[PDB]
């Protein structure tokens, strides 16, 4: 059959420029005489339609959405893609590409959303710093350790043990808002203590929008 | 201005009947062809029903749609309704150049075990102290029900600033977990001897104390 | 405000006095909108209708009986 | 996040018999008072009808509503239009301690014969050229259809710049009115031997002149 | 009975403080036990609810246009004024203050309603000249005779033939946005030409935003 699959990066600042491309794969944007469109949808809010566009030239908008909106289509390549301009801290929607079998009907297939959102100039990369567990962090015969991440924009961040190695007893909490813009959060792992002074244990923190692979190293507390 | 008005919440129980209605503002309903999309939460929606009588093939009988055109209103009738129809459905009418999506549809139907509140803490590292900065973590986790009270205390006297606590999540346990945060200056960490914190969770109080070592 | 009567399976003025629609009805409705040639301004009254008809009629067959007949109200200034 | 959806444009012919619908969105129209007023253009709203059900005292019998609760609509029903029923029609509700209006309905439709296009014109009077400025007024009046071209002359050569018309206007005697301006320096006034303003109407032309005299 | 009056400056600048009182004349504001209430009308628009008032504190505001309503009742004074804060250029809406007997149900008596203009932060005052008629401005037994309103901002004026003594034959055009910012209007009367050099013809420009009042005298041409 055919499938469309989006790219381009997930983020982009206020009054910017947004680049998304949906790629199609298992079939030819000319032939057939159907039609492409980009669809939209915050979350927790309903489907909004941005616009829709032939393998010509022929265009549409929502007014809503008018004057805003370019998207081109290139045959030789095989995709299509869509520019928004001045985009807000209203545009944080997951946006959806479809193939449009009937124009004023449905759309027959619809492809992963990608979480195409406005990031603010608070981006930063976060500070990863160990929790290193002691004889009070401990109740009874296991024990906790992990690590922090704090003062990084913008959601997500992937949290990793021993590079997937340890899942059991991983627990990763949702990011809350800081006094100032930032957020913060930890994952955490509970162990024997046993094994405290003879295992190694490595928390593997990802943030794919500030590129930043830290790899933290967490120890018993040593008193000084 | 044509926008198309359709119910915020919607409930019934399984193996009922239940009717959803889309109503339209300016243009009649029976003008342009009214589709029905079933997504489901972190999925791509997929188109239900079409045509204002047209099945799919491969979704159940059961996904009947009807136009009334003199109220203006596009009906979806279902029938049976179990677990996975827990979806969102959009009435969608494009009318002519641009897609009018529905405000859509819920479904609500409905063993979490009652536990201990867990607590764990530890100290700021050397290395954020290095970096001017002091964080104390207090974690609350494996425990039932999801309404916890953080209050961190700095020796006797309570502690409010700076203070961020997480809510309670779905875990693989059955049950809950949170998080909370204090953010400190180094010599705020320093000034007090100890620095504890209180989890009050079904009456009973857990609490444990850090100190700088 | 007629362009809901063309369906089958209802009951009107315009639907049942010059074209009903059949049960069997696979037919392909298209209409749009051209105000800006067919309503000269001030009144066009060129087109007529049929309001009262002694009884139904078979589907597809043209009822041009002059034995009802009234006038439009069509206007380019209207919404 | 209630609202009321009123239709934007109904029209009937006087003497029959119309129907003029208010659907909420969210709330049920049955939960709280309805009430419709008729506002002339260019004057103040005025109550028509009242709880559904209740006339004031004063307006004719044949402003009847009515409520269908399962529709979620208000239905106001309109016997025998007259002339002085065409005036825009607002529902009002209350929600929850928020008033809510409706979208509007007015009265459209309740023939036209032509007239002949007067144009009047006017040159620069000499207390404009004291303030170093020159305006021409072309002005068209009394005529019909309202589409008119404008056209200036500078001796035999048209112009262009700093030419403004006006929208053709209904005026009070059933005819139409019409209006155009050429803003020119007092340089160019005297510069042309003669000002021209040609309007064409319906393939006959009209054409006035003027001179710096 | 009771009548409800406004008063206030209509023209009002962008992001600053409308100002707009509404008195009693009949009535008693605290006696009775009813409420009062501001709805404004967009020209072309539907009603739009602002809030409604008691004589005691009681306020309840729309939430679209909430946290920018002020509303207060002096009983000594026997009016109510409402004062609206960072108002755009959207705002441009006729104001009414009326009567509510029944707060859930309608208002029995509506005032007449005031005209706001809110454009651009800016006010010039007109320029009004004279519109001389002469032998080549009358085609047959009647002539034409006028003033021009030229480059003034903002919306609107009224104009007068002899202090309102003449209307018939009184043409009062629609103004239209000039090459640069201001707009521009005139005001004429249709006229038999044997009057022309018996009676005197003046103009009664009035135009509250630049608080500007012209009267020009219509006179035929002379030729220099």
């Amino acid at each position: 059959q055919v499938q469309l699959q989006e790219s381009g990066p997930g983020l982009v600042k206020p009054s910017e420029t947004l680049s998304l491309t949906c790629t199609v794969s298992g079939g030819s944007v000319s032939s057939g005489g159907y039609f492409w469109s980009w669809i939209r949808q915050p979350p927790g809010k309903g489907l909004e339609w941005i616009g829709c566009i032939y393998y010509s030239g022929s265009t549409n908008y929502n007014p809503s959405l008018k004057s805003r909106v370019t998207i081109s289509v290139d045959t030789s390549k095989d995709q299509f893609s869509l520019k928004l301009s001045s985009v807000t801290a209203a545009d944080t929607a997951v946006y959806y590409c479809a193939r449009q079998l009937w124009l004023r009907g449905r759309f027959d297939y619809w492809g992963q959303g990608t979480l195409v959102t406005v990031s603010s100039a608070s981006t930063k990369g976060p500070s990863v710093f160990p929790l290193a567990p002691s004889s009070k962090s401990t109740s009874g015969g296991t024990a906790a350790l992990g690590c922090l991440v704090k003062d990084y924009f913008p959601e997500p961040v992937t949290v990793s043990w021993n590079s997937g190695a340890l899942t059991s007893g991983v627990h990763t909490f949702p990011a809350v808002l800081q006094s100032s813009g930032l957020y913060s959060l930890s994952s955490v792992v509970t162990v024997p203590s046993s094994s405290l002074g003879t295992q190694t244990y490595i928390c593997n923190v990802n943030h794919k929008p500030s590129n930043t692979k830290v790899d933290k190293k967490v120890e018993p507390k040593s008193c000084d | 201005n044509f926008m198309l008005t359709q119910p915020h919440s919607v409930s019934e129980s399984p193996g009922k009947t239940v009717t959803i209605s889309c109503t339209g503002s300016s243009g009649s309903i029976a003008s342009n062809y009214v589709q029905w999309y079933q997504q489901r939460p972190g999925s791509a929606p997929t188109t239900v029903i079409y045509e204002d009588n047209q099945r799919p093939s491969g979704v159940p009988d059961r996904f009947s749609g009807s136009i009334d055109s003199s109220s203006n209103s596009a009906s979806l009738t279902i029938s049976g309704l179990k677990t996975e129809d827990e979806a969102d459905y959009y009435c969608q009418s494009y009318d002519s150049s641009n897609v009018v999506f529905g405000g859509g549809t819920k479904l609500t139907v409905l063993g979490q075990p009652k536990a201990a509140p867990s607590v764990t803490l530890f100290p700021p590292s050397s290395e954020e102290l290095q970096a001017n900065k002091a964080t104390l973590v207090c974690l609350i986790s494996d425990f039932y029900p999801g309404a916890v009270t953080v209050a961190w205390k700095a020796d006797s006297s309570p502690v409010k600033a700076g203070v961020e606590t997480t809510t309670p999540s779905k875990q693989s346990n059955n049950k809950y977990a949170a998080s909370s945060y204090l953010s400190l200056t180094p010599e705020q960490w320093k000034s007090h001897r100890s620095y504890s914190c209180q989890v009050t969770h079904e009456g009973s109080t857990v609490e444990k104390t850090v100190a700088p070592t | 405000d007629e362009v809901r009567q063309i369906a089958p399976g209802q009951t009107g003025k315009i639907a049942d006095y010059n074209y009903k629609l059949p049960d069997d009805f696979t037919g392909c409705v298209i209409a749009w909108n051209s105000n800006n040639l067919d309503s000269k301004v001030g009144g066009n009254y060129n087109y007529l209708y049929r309001l009262f008809r002694k009884s139904n009629l078979k589907p597809f067959e043209r009822d041009i009986s002059t034995e009802p007949l009234q006038s439009y109200g069509f206007q380019p200034t209207n919404g």
